[PDB]
C-alpha cells in the first residue's frame, strides 16, 4: 500500500513512512523499489533530495535499525549496482553526511569488501559519468589510500576516460595537497602495469606522476622494462624527465643497462645531457661502473663508443676526463680481441 | 566528402578519452561503394592502433566485418 | 634498368611540357618512397625518375619545372633524392626558383605538406635535414612544425625528441620560439602536447617562455599551462616567474598560480617571501592581495608557516594602508 502510492515532495514524504514502518524479507520491497526508481539512474552532478537519497539520510542521522537500513540497502545494491556511487556522491554533497565517509565502509560491510565494492563502483561510475568519477577521485583517494594508492586499477580507470582539461584538474588537485595518487612503494609497479595502457592514458599517468613529490630514483628500475620499439611513451616521459636529475650511479647504471640497439636514441641523449651538464660527475659515475662489472663490459663500452661517436658534432671534453681514461685502460684486458678490435677507436 | 569525414574522424582518433560516438556518426555518413568503405575503416584502423586505443579497434573491426558481409553478398 | 638507360638517351637529346605529360603518365608507378631498411638507399634512388635529379646534379629545369606542374609530388621526391644519394640541396632551390612564384618557403612548405599527406615516415626522416639545411625559412614560424605535430605518433615523437636532444635537430630559436608557442595555442590538444614535449626537449630557458602566461585561458589551454606547471613546479623562482604567475587574473576555477605558489612556498619559502615582498613594495596590489589570500586558505590544509616570515607580514602591514576601505575589508583576515 506504502509503495503503489509512490511531485517529488510526495514522493520523499511517503519514502520517509516507508524508512519508519521498516524500522519496526526485504528483497521483494528491493525488487519493487529497484523498479519504481528506475529512471532516476540516467546524468547525477549538477551544473540531492531525491527519496531513495533519503534512505542514506537516515542512515547518516541513525543501532538495529542501522543494521536494518544497511540490509535493505544492501538488497537494492544487489538489484541495482549503481546504488554504489550515489551512496558516495551523497557522502559528498549532502550536509548530512558531513563526517560520515565511514557509512559507506559500513555500507560495503553489509553487502552480499570495502576494497571490492569501490573498484565496482568505480567502474560503474567511470562507465556512466565521467564527470562524477573525476569529481569523487580526490575525496576517494584522501579517504580510502588503503584501497586506492596500491591500484593500478582505478588509476586505469581515471585515465581511460579523462581529457585535458580534467588531467589538469587532477594535477592542480594533486600539486594543492587535496590528492595523492601514488605512494612511493607501490607507484614503481604501478608504472611498469602502465607500460600496457592506451597511448593517452600513459601519457596521463606520467603527467599525473609528475605533479607528485615522488623522487624519479625511487622509479628508475623501469629502464630494464622500457624496449624502444614497445614504449615510446614512457621513454619520451622519462627521457624529459630525467634531463632534470643529477645522475646517481644507479641511474646511470639504469641508462646503460638498456640493451643496445642502433635505432634506440634515448641512451646517447641522456648521456649527452649529463655530460654536458655533469661531466666530472657522470666520468666519476662511469668509471665506477666500469671497474664494478669486471650489465655487461660490451654494452657499457658500445653506449660509451656511440656517445663518442655522438660528441663529435659539438665541442667537449668528455673524453678526455681521467677517470674515463683509467677505466678504459684498466678494463681493455678483459675484452676478447674481436671487442677489443671492434672498441679501438674507443680504447685509444 | 568522404575526405572530410576522414579528416574528422582523425581529429577525434587523436584525442583522449572514449568518446567514440562522434567517430561511428562520422562512418555512418562515409559514402562510395562498399570496397571505398573497407578502405576508409582500414585507415581509420591503422590511425586507432597508431594511437593504441585498442577496444575501438575492437569494435571497428566489427564494422569492417559486416561491410565484408554484406559486400560478399551483394 | 631498361628504361633508366633510356631515360639518360632521353635528357641527353637536349617545348617539354607534353613530354612532362607523357613522362607523368610513364611515372605513375612510383606515385613509400623509403625502403623498409645504405645499400637500401642507393636502389631507392636508383630508379628512372631520380636519373633526371642525377643529370641535374638549366633547359633540364624546365622539364622539371614542367614536370612539377602536373606532377607535384615530385618536390618532396627530389628532397628525398638530396638526403638519399651519394650523388647538397642548391639543386631544390634553384627547383623552387623556377616555379610560378618562385618562393623558396613556400615551395618547401607545400613539399612538405603533400609529404605529410603521403608519406608520415618519409616526413619524419626528411625533417631534420629540412630543418639543418633550411633553417630560415622553417624556424621563424610553426607552420611546418604545425604540419608535423598534426600526423605523428608517439614514436615518431620519441624520435624527434631524441633527434633534438643529440644535436642534429633544431626547431625553435629563442627569439621567435614564444610566439611560435602562443599561435600553437590554437592547434589541437594532441598537437600542443607534442610541441610542448619538442620544446623542453630544446632545453630553451622556461625564462624565455614565461611571458606566454599572459595568454593562457584555464578553460581554453589546459595542455600547455598543465606542461608549463610541471615545468615551474622544478625551478627556483626568479622574481619574473612569480610576477608572471601573480599577473594571472583570478577566476573560481583557475588554480595554476595556487598550485605552483604552495609548491614554491613549501621549498623555497625564503625566496619566494623575499620574491613577494619585492613584488608587493613595487599586475596590480591587490591582485597580489588576492593571490596571496587564495594561497593562504589552501595552506591551512597544511603546517607550513609561509605566512610567518617576516618579509611578507611587513610587506603586508607596510602596503596595507595603500588600500581603499573596500580593499581593506576585502582582505581583512589576511591583513591580520
Amino acid at each position: 500500500v506504502l509503495q503503489l502510492q509512490k511531485e517529488a515532495q510526495c514522493e520523499v514524504m511517503q519514502e520517509i513512512v516507508d524508512q519508519v514502518l521498516e524500522e519496526d524479507q526485504l528483497s521483494v520491497l528491493a525488487s519493487c523499489l529497484q523498479e519504481l526508481f528506475k529512471a532516476h539512474f540516467r546524468e547525477v552532478l549538477p551544473e540531492v533530495g531525491k527519496p531513495l537519497y533519503l534512505i542514506f539520510r537516515n542512515l547518516c542521522q541513525m543501532n538495529s535499525s542501522f543494521s536494518l537500513l544497511l540490509d535493505l540497502l544492501s538488497e537494492l545494491y544487489q538489484k541495482q549496482p549503481k546504488i554504489g556511487y550515489h551512496l558516495l556522491y551523497y557522502l559528498r554533497a549532502s550536509k548530512a553526511a558531513a563526517g560520515k565517509m565511514n557509512l559507506y565502509e559500513s555500507f560495503a560491510q553489509a553487502t552480499q569488501d570495502l576494497h571490492t565494492c569501490l573498484m565496482m563502483d568505480m567502474k560503474a561510475c567511470q562507465e556512466d559519468d565521467v564527470r562524477l568519477l573525476c569529481h569523487l577521485t580526490p575525496s576517494i583517494y584522501t579517504e580510502f589510500p588503503d584501497e586506492t594508492l596500491r591500484s593500478g586499477e582505478l588509476l586505469n580507470m581515471i585515465v581511460a576516460v579523462i581529457d585535458s582539461a580534467q588531467l589538469q584538474e587532477l594535477v592542480c588537485h594533486v600539486m594543492m595537497g587535496n590528492l595523492v595518487m601514488f605512494r612511493k612503494d607501490s607507484v614503481l609497479n604501478i608504472l611498469i602495469q602502465s607500460l600496457d595502457w592506451e597511448t593517452f592514458e600513459q601519457y596521463c599517468a606520467w603527467q599525473l606522476f609528475l605533479a607528485h613529490n615522488i623522487p624519479l630514483e625511487t622509479i628508475i628500475p623501469i629502464l630494464q622494462h622500457l624496449k624502444y620499439k614497445e614504449h615510446p611513451e614512457a621513454l619520451s616521459c622519462l627521457l624529459l624527465q630525467l634531463r632534470r636529475e643529477k645522475p646517481s650511479e644507479e641511474m646511470v647504471k639504469m641508462v646503460l643497462s638498456r640493451p643496445c640497439h642502433p635505432d634506440d636514441q634515448f641512451t646517447t641523449s641522456i648521456l649527452r645531457h649529463w655530460c654536458m651538464k655533469h661531466d666530472e660527475l657522470l666520468a666519476e659515475h662511469i668509471k665506477s661502473l666500469l671497474i664494478k662489472n669486471n650489465l655487461t663490459l660490451e654494452q657499457i663500452l658500445e653506449h660509451l663508443d656511440n656517445l663518442r661517436l655522438n660528441l663529435t658534432n659539438t665541442k667537449q671534453n668528455f673524453f678526455s676526463q681521467t677517470p674515463i681514461l683509467q677505466a678504459l685502460q684498466h678494463v681493455q684486458a678483459s675484452c676478447d680481441e674481436a671487442h677489443k678490435m671492434k672498441f679501438s677507436d674507443l680504447f685509444s | 566528402v568522404n575526405t572530410e569525414l576522414k579528416a574528422q574522424i582523425m581529429k577525434e582518433i587523436r584525442k583522449p578519452g572514449r568518446k567514440y560516438e562522434r567517430i561511428f556518426t562520422l562512418l555512418k555518413h562515409v559514402q562510395g561503394s562498399l570496397q571505398t568503405r573497407l578502405i576508409f575503416l582500414q585507415n581509420v584502423i591503422k590511425e586507432a592502433s597508431r594511437f593504441k586505443k585498442r577496444m575501438l579497434i575492437e569494435q571497428l573491426e566489427n564494422f569492417l566485418d559486416e561491410i565484408h558481409r554484406r559486400a560478399n553478398q551483394i
